[PDB]
């Protein structure tokens, strides 16, 4: 497997012992915040560290494009006659303190999140989908209907009743049905407001993974060790460190061999990681896509709906395709990236194959001819005196809200800037700088938007279901431009229909959907990326691959 | 709800 000119696997020559430590860290500048339960745990740097204990009890295996597979602790199986998902967890599957896992473990991962007593974050609409689950979450109910047990709470198998069906419920991630198991026998009399800071759901937790935390260090560290009740195969490690690193201390940390392996590192320090002897750095395929938009309309919030209404030559689809044509997206990722950002042909990231194909152009290529020829027959015509093009006697000019964040942000945009001069369009950062993150995001997403920039640029860390209504719908209130085009709703209702709970059909419509949105052009592609590992030559059986599900098991040492 | 500003 290639990511990239990386591998995503170190294919050590060396064969394992039997036992040792591995020295695992996470790269933040904030301490990880410790929460065993996944409904209540809102800190992403140790959601990572919960790795090894069984990632906050996740159930389901995949394969490398995160659909559903047999064989974890649990399965998963969808009929669309009864419109029931069944979940069956294995005979053997058991907390850390050899209890069993049962019926209503899972059940009770959907109480912690819905009943607003445990005061998790978590709950979305996708859930309200659920048969009597909205009634359980406004207190209306006292139970969950739709939730029920053939064989008891005591015994293996849920049955979830939707309202609907979703083709989306085959990939992890999706959001109609939840993931994870929560120790209901542990817990259940600890009060719900009092359930996220209990020791018994931060230092002193149960798990369902292949190792447990023998000791937590609040916001620094968990030691692993061998988890005996685990119902797969026994580790071959005696026992895992994870800590976390500061982004200052990481290469330092690299170089004296403090650590085997850091996750999290970010592409600024790749080249300072690239030549340190001693360490094989792997790459894998991100769940990422960056994007330009264009500023088309405004977003009416009490009838949820984006409506297409601003004045701007941006309404003019060859100006839209020429402002892409234009841009230098190769030649800005070969000068800056290091290989980490590669230049999107398409708005869903490759490493979904099953909804995505190379074959799929878009604006990956500069094309200057393309883009003054297309600017040219659309009435746009150039200036003898000033370089830039004029219809109807008004000069095509654009505000560019850019934004701090890339290492060369900065440089980016005023490259951009030199290359829409290029094709006649003159181009001006929003209030001659580049926006800070928090500024930027007020101004994408208050309603009803604003009307003082032309184009801007958003990035996205995409979940394991790649839904696109979220983002684009006519609906949605993250459809930063406010494009309402029928083609485009078709092409999103078609990925969501009954139609493609049929993968065939459902890869062709994500490439339709995508083929019409970069001929269209309301959004451009901007860039995939690359995430990196470093991993110490000594480590066997390391790998990236999103579908190696034992690695925890499987990683060793060599010495 | 499921992606994230990233």
């Amino acid at each position: 497997l290639k990511a990239g000119n990386f591998d995503v696997a170190y294919q050590n020559p060396d064969k394992a012992i039997k036992g040792g430590n591995l020295k695992v860290a996470y790269q933040s500048d904030s301490p990880m915040k410790a929460q065993w339960l996944s409904g209540l745990s809102n800190d992403a740097t140790f959601a990572t560290m919960s790795g090894p204990g069984g990632g906050q009890d996740g159930l389901f295996f995949t394969d490398s494009g995160f659909k559903f597979i047999k064989g974890g602790a649990a399965d998963v199986a969808l009929d669309k006659e009864s419109k029931t998902a069944t979940i069956t967890l294995r005979k053997d599957l058991k907390w850390s303190d050899g209890s069993e896992v049962t019926a209503k473990d899972y059940e009770f991962t959907y109480e912690t999140i819905a009943n607003p007593a445990y005061g998790s974050d978590r709950w979305t609409d996708s859930l309200a989908n659920i048969v009597g689950l909205s009634d359980y979450h406004t207190g209306k109910a006292k139970t969950i209907s739709g939730i029920t047990f053939p064989d008891g709470e005591n015994g293996k198998v849920i049955k979830v009743q939707f309202k609907e069906m979703k083709p989306g419920m085959t990939q992890s991630g999706n959001g109609y049905f939840l993931e994870t198991v929560a120790p209901y026998q542990y817990l259940k009399d600890v009060a719900p407001k009092d359930l996220a800071s209990s020791p018994k759901t931060t230092t002193k937790p149960l798990v369902t993974g292949p190792f447990k935390p023998e000791n937590v260090v609040a916001g620094e560290s968990i030691k692993y060790v061998p988890n005996p009740y685990y119902w797969g195969e026994k580790p071959k490690l005696n026992s895992i460190t994870y800590e976390v690193v500061s982004t200052a201390k990481s290469v330092a940390a690299l170089s004296s061999s403090k650590y085997d392996i850091i996750n999290g590192m970010v592409s600024s320090q790749y080249k300072q990681v690239k030549n340190l002897k001693g360490y094989k750095v792997l790459g894998q395929q991100a769940m990422y896509i960056s994007l330009m938009y264009y500023n088309l309309g405004h977003y009416d919030a009490k009838n949820s709906i984006n409506v297409q209404d601003r004045k701007t030559p941006l309404q003019d689809q060859n100006v839209r395709q020429a402002i892409g044509y234009a841009r230098n997206v190769a030649e800005v990722d070969n000068k800056f990236s290091n290989g980490l950002s590669t230049p999107a042909n398409s708005l869903i990231p490759p490493i979904f194959k099953q909804f995505t194909s190379s074959s799929v152009k878009g604006y990956e290529k500069q094309d200057l001819d393309k883009a003054n020829k297309l600017l040219d027959e659309d009435g746009w015509k150039l200036n003898k005196s000033t370089g830039y093009r004029e219809k109807d006697g008004k000069e095509l000019s654009l505000v560019y809200a850019a934004r701090v964040g890339d290492a060369n942000a900065e440089t980016i945009a005023q490259n951009y800037i030199q290359q829409w001069k290029k094709i006649g369009v003159k181009v001006s950062l929003y209030n001659g700088k580049l926006m800070e993150f928090n500024s930027w995001v007020d101004h994408m997403t208050t309603p009803p938007g604003a009307n003082d920039w032309d184009i801007t640029d958003g990035s996205w860390s995409l979940a394991s279901e790649p839904s696109q209504q979220d983002l684009f719908s006519a609906a949605a209130p993250y459809n930063f431009g406010h494009f309402n085009d029928s083609e485009i709703t078709k092409d999103l209702n078609d990925i969501d229909s009954a139609k493609s709970e049929n993968p065939t059909y459902r890869k062709a419509a994500f490439v339709k959907y995508q083929e019409d949105m970069n001929k269209k052009a309301y959004v451009i592609p901007t860039n995939f990326m690359l995430n990196y590992t470093p991993v110490n030559k000594r480590v066997v059986g390391m790998t990236l691959d999103y579908g190696a599900m034992n690695t925890w098991s499987e990683i060793g040492v060599s010495s | 709800a499921a992606s994230a500003s990233a």
